[PDB]
RNA sequence: GUAUGUCUAAAUGCUCUUAUUUACUAACAAAAU
């Protein structure tokens, strides 16, 4: 498990992770993947946190797509990848509450 | 109390009549020694404070039955003493003169305290007061945080 | 009135005065007492208590004895010391505050000590170098629990909270920064009122909200940071300038 | 013609705890009442189905603020059900003392019921009367009706 | 503490069967270990040019690319590999595939071999 | 080698004895965040609460400022204010920085009007300039509410917006209102023209924010 | 010797597959009869 990313999807690590969100509430938005359908998320911190995620997100795109080589195709991809970004964003404030 | 290992022999004569007595106290301290999650800091030192006159308690009870009222034999205190029932440097204390009300031995270690002095317990609270009246203020200090003694003087 | 008012306080008993720690975190670290190995959590949770100070505040232990410093928990509004809290319990009336005017320029109203330069978030205990009377309110939004509100409503609730507080000198709530800016007269009540209402919820019992009140995140009650349109500032300069007046005419 | 006190204990009276019904190690059904006190963020619960066996289960109180469940009941399999202001359910294991999930259930009335003993699904109701199995809705809100138990 | 840790410690309770079952269920879930590309530390055996900026990476030279898995396999059951890397100046994805028949590379439309 | 602790009259207290302890290197003052020795007095033997000393010598020394009060050692005044009179006949600027404020403590310069303060010459100087320069109810028509208050009081919830300048007072009694119209700067119930216009401009400007 | 750095506003249970590993790390060391 070198390189970090084994060791901390490794197996010890998820079950304390789960304890953690069993007992207490710990849980990392940041480690899951945010969801695709919207409205399967009853709770309300959830969502909020989902949210959050993804304007995290947002930024960092936002922060790497003004570099200086501006022609490089992965700018414009990225440029679509925003978009796309702010649209789940904007889902993610539906008029439930 | 000790723990009995056959050392000593198991109690004198008067001990059955006395110990439902002391018995009492045992309960106490048990209720006393664990974690009252006090989460707070002058609630931590009142467990402490309250454990402190417990174990005063039980030895004023003691010498209380074998020098004032000497119902009790000799060989029976000395045992007593022997074990960690009664205390004895205190009673040794109350006997002497000036110190017949006190709370513990460690509010008149003068060594201890920061101003080389014996705690304000031990002021008898009628000088204390009018130290106050003199001043403007009222009576100033309760309880000392050694242990709990509100005016422990022997007036 | 605190003093025939009653003796009595106790607020918060002390069986239920608080838990510890909000799980942030895998595993608890025992020196720092704080959540560790991780960090997903806003954290900012509403007060479950409240200075109610009417009803609450009375004669101390302290008051007797002839205590300076109020009581934080009290302002917090969880003193289960009560009567026997050697801190006092009561709004800083005129007088008090007098009596520790002295003090008053190194430590607050609650007996601790002011920094040299303010915290970066200008979220607590305010500098010794600056004095001030003056509390940024935010986070507004989450202490109503999002509810559409009248700015002006919303404005009436902060004066009646801070208001029983502390003698105000002036508040302004404002639509587009979303936020309440709070005058006093004395730093110190400032200092009570701002260690009051630090996480505390707006709403009232009347309010639909009233019952998932502590689901939300409570006021985020800091320092204000100078105001920069010309009119405060001229009248800010015409305040200082009296002060300077009075202090000359102490001097002579 | 003659009882004994058996047991003496605080408790916390606005913890609704549901009756859960057990089969023997024999073919009938004993009904379990139950107790919480709920304190220094513990539960702590006595139950009895007579006068013979006394049980007194503790487990952690999942809510970080400490506040408290206002409906309690079993589910199969060491699943506890926890009723929390603003309909919200924790499914706590009783024995690991882990959280198991937590369900967020989809109305604005207050739940008034919860049980489990009905065995992939609990059953819960709103005050105006919509039932659902936890998913599905077997009945709406009425606007003219308010339940406080079930 | 110490990169030879004999026994790692566990919870007083952890049916470890029942942590494996429970790291299933949230692997799914899982960013990480439930997506293509891991990364991987590699030397370029190809010795190649970059196809945009013309950049000579050489022979041995050391970089942290991704393998991937490549579904189509040789033959049947041996696997090949896509295995991704960054031109120095510029951030052009090189990679090659390994296809084992002549014990050698294949280039993937990053780069040329010379 | 140590210098000794610059603490105030009025700081110290009113006592011929007072007994204190030092602690050397106790904290780090609050202005430099640099290790220096705690003095710590109880004034009187019972009076409740110690008076630590927040700051080092030498910072004191520089600002001319009592240990404990924070204030000028001559004529007990902020820092600030004592400092912006001598302007008024250049004050000192604190550099709140983690590395710089150390520095400038141990500068020994006497920061900035400190040196007028210490000496009799210049303090006295001062002094004497000083001297010399010297010598229900609406409510409409700027000042603070605790002066309002106040005033109310004398006559026998206060709300009072400044941009509006209208300062709606509800006693919530008809005893209290009665009795406050006959005790007795528009104040109707729930130059006049000239007030009327100022008052409907602040309105205004009111309104459209 | 398992490198590193920036970046952060405050669906539920179910089971079935194994005589393995898309395994990762190379800082460590390098010869014949
Ligand atoms: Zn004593
Ligand atoms: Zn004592
Ligand atoms: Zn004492
Ligand atoms: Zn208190
Ligand atoms: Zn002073």
């Amino acid at each position: 498990m070198s390189r970090n990313v084994d060791k901390a999807n490794s197996v010890l690590v998820r079950f304390q992770e789960q304890q953690a969100e069993s007992a207490g509430g710990y849980k990392d938005y940041s480690r899951y993947q945010r969801p695709r359908n919207v409205s399967k998320v009853k709770s309300i911190k959830e969502a909020n946190e989902w949210k959050r995620q993804v304007s995290k997100e947002i930024k960092q795109k936002s922060t790497r797509i003004y570099d200086p080589s501006l022609n490089e195709m992965q700018i414009a991809e990225l440029n679509d990848e925003l978009n796309n970004l702010f649209k789940e964003w904007k889902r993610w404030q539906w008029h439930i509450d | 109390p000790r723990i009995k290992t056959r050392r000593s022999k198991p109690a004198p004569d008067g001990f059955e009549k006395i110990k439902p007595t002391l018995t009492d106290f045992e309960i106490q301290l048990r209720d006393a020694q664990k974690d009252k999650s006090s989460k707070l800091a002058a609630k931590s030192n009142e467990q402490l404070w309250e454990i402190m006159q417990l174990h005063h308690q039980r030895s004023r009870y003691i010498y209380t039955l074998y020098y004032k009222r000497k119902a009790i034999s000799k060989d029976l205190y000395d045992w007593l003493i022997k074990e960690k029932y009664a205390d004895k440097l205190l009673i040794a204390k109350w006997r002497k003169t000036g110190y017949e009300k006190l709370c513990c031995l460690r509010c008149i270690q003068k060594n201890e305290t920061n101003n080389g002095s014996t705690c304000i317990c031990r002021v008898p609270r009628a000088q204390l007061e009018e130290e106050a009246r003199k001043k403007g203020t009222q009576v100033s200090f309760h309880q000392c945080v050694h242990c709990g003694c509100r005016g422990c003087a022997s007036t | 009135s605190w003093r025939d008012k009653s003796a009595k306080v106790q607020v918060k008993e002390s069986e239920l005065p608080s838990s510890i720690p909000a799980q942030t975190g895998l595993t608890f670290n025992i020196w720092y007492n704080k959540w560790s190995q991780g960090f997903a959590g806003n954290t900012r949770f509403v007060s479950p208590f409240a200075l109610q100070p009417q009803l609450h505040s009375g004669k101390t232990r302290g008051d007797n004895d002839g205590q300076l410093f109020f009581c934080l928990f009290f302002a917090k509004g969880m003193c289960c010391l009560g009567p026997k809290c050697e801190y006092l319990h009561h709004i800083p009336d005129e007088e008090d505050i007098g009596k520790l005017a002295l003090r008053t320029e190194v430590l607050d109203c609650f007996g601790r000590e002011k920094f040299a330069d303010y915290r970066e978030d200008m979220g607590g205990i305010g500098s010794f170098r600056k004095k001030n009377k003056t509390l940024y309110v935010g986070g507004i939004d989450g202490a109503l629990n999002s509810k559409h509100l009248k700015p002006a409503q919303i404005e009436s609730r902060i004066r009646f909270v801070f208001s029983r507080l502390g003698d105000i000198d002036r508040i302004r709530y404002v639509e587009s920064k979303n936020c309440g800016f709070v005058k006093f007269k004395y730093q110190a009540n400032a200092e009570f009122a701002k260690e009051a209402m630090s996480n505390q919820t707006l709403l009232l019992p009347s309010d639909k909200e009233w019952d998932d009140r502590r689901e939300g995140t409570g006021l985020l009650v800091k320092w204000a940071n100078e105001d920069p349109d010309p009119a405060a500032q001229k009248r800010l300069q015409e305040e200082l300038k009296l002060e300077s007046l009075n202090m000359m005419v102490h001097l002579i | 013609k003659n009882l004994e006190l058996l047991q003496a204990q605080n408790y916390s009276r606005n913890i609704k705890t549901f009756p859960y019904k057990e089969l023997n190690k024999s073919m009938y059904y004993d009904k379990w009442v139950c107790m919480c006190r709920c304190e220094d963020g513990a539960l702590h619960f006595t139950q009895l189905k007579d006068s013979k066996t006394i049980t007194t289960i503790t487990t952690p109180n999942p809510r970080t603020g400490g506040e408290h469940p206002a409906i309690i009941s079993r589910g199969p399999c060491n699943r506890l059900l926890l009723l929390y202001p603003g309909n919200q359910i924790t499914i706590l294991d009783s024995k690991t003392n882990k959280v198991l999930r937590e369900i967020e259930v989809d109305s604005a009335n207050e739940i008034i019921y919860m049980y489990g003993h009905n065995t992939e699904y609990f059953i819960w109701a709103d005050n105006r009367g919509t039932i659902g199995f936890q998913q599905y809705i077997v009945h709406s809100a009425k606007s003219d009706v308010e339940y406080s138990s079930g | 503490s110490e990169r030879k840790a004999i026994n790692k410690y566990y919870p007083p309770d952890y049916n470890p069967l029942e942590a494996e079952k429970l790291s299933r269920k949230m692997a799914k879930k899982l960013k990480t270990m439930n997506k293509s590309h891991a990364s991987i530390r590699l030397m370029t055996p190809f010795s190649m040019r970059c196809l945009e900026c013309n950049e000579y990476i050489p022979k041995s030279r050391k970089f942290n690319g991704k393998k991937e898995l490549l579904k189509e396999k040789y033959l049947d059951s041996i696997k090949i590999y896509r295995l991704t890397i960054s031109c120095p100046r510029c951030a052009n994805s090189i990679a090659f595939r390994t296809d084992p028949g002549n014990s050698d590379y294949v280039m993937e439309v990053g780069g040329v071999r010379n | 080698n140590e210098p000794p602790p610059n603490i105030c009259e009025q700081c110290l207290g009113d006592e011929a004895n007072i007994r204190m302890t030092k602690i050397p290197q106790g904290s780090e003052c609050k202005i430099c965040t640099l290790p220096f020795t705690l003095y710590h007095f109880k004034t009187s033997k019972r009076s409740n609460n110690i008076i630590k000393t927040l700051i080092c010598v030498r910072c004191a020394t520089q600002r001319n400022i009592c240990q404990c009060c924070m204030l000028d050692s001559r004529w007990h005044i902020p820092i600030q204010l004592r400092d912006h009179l001598i302007s008024l006949v250049v004050m000192t600027e604190e550099a709140k920085n983690d590395m710089m404020k150390r520095f400038l403590s141990l500068k020994n310069v006497k920061l900035g009007g400190a040196q007028i303060t210490s000496d009799p010459s210049e303090a006295d100087n001062i002094v004497d300039k000083l001297k010399n320069i010297l010598l229900s109810f609406f409510l409409y028509n700027s000042i603070p509410e605790w002066k309002i208050t106040d005033t109310v009081s004398q006559l026998l919830s206060l709300i009072v917006n400044h941009k509006a300048k209208c300062g709606g007072l509800r006693f919530q009694s008809s005893e209290l209102g009665e009795r406050f119209v006959s005790k007795i700067f528009i104040i109707p119930w729930s130059t006049a023209e000239n007030i009327k216009l100022s008052l409907s401009l602040n309105k205004l400007i009111q309104l459209e924010l």
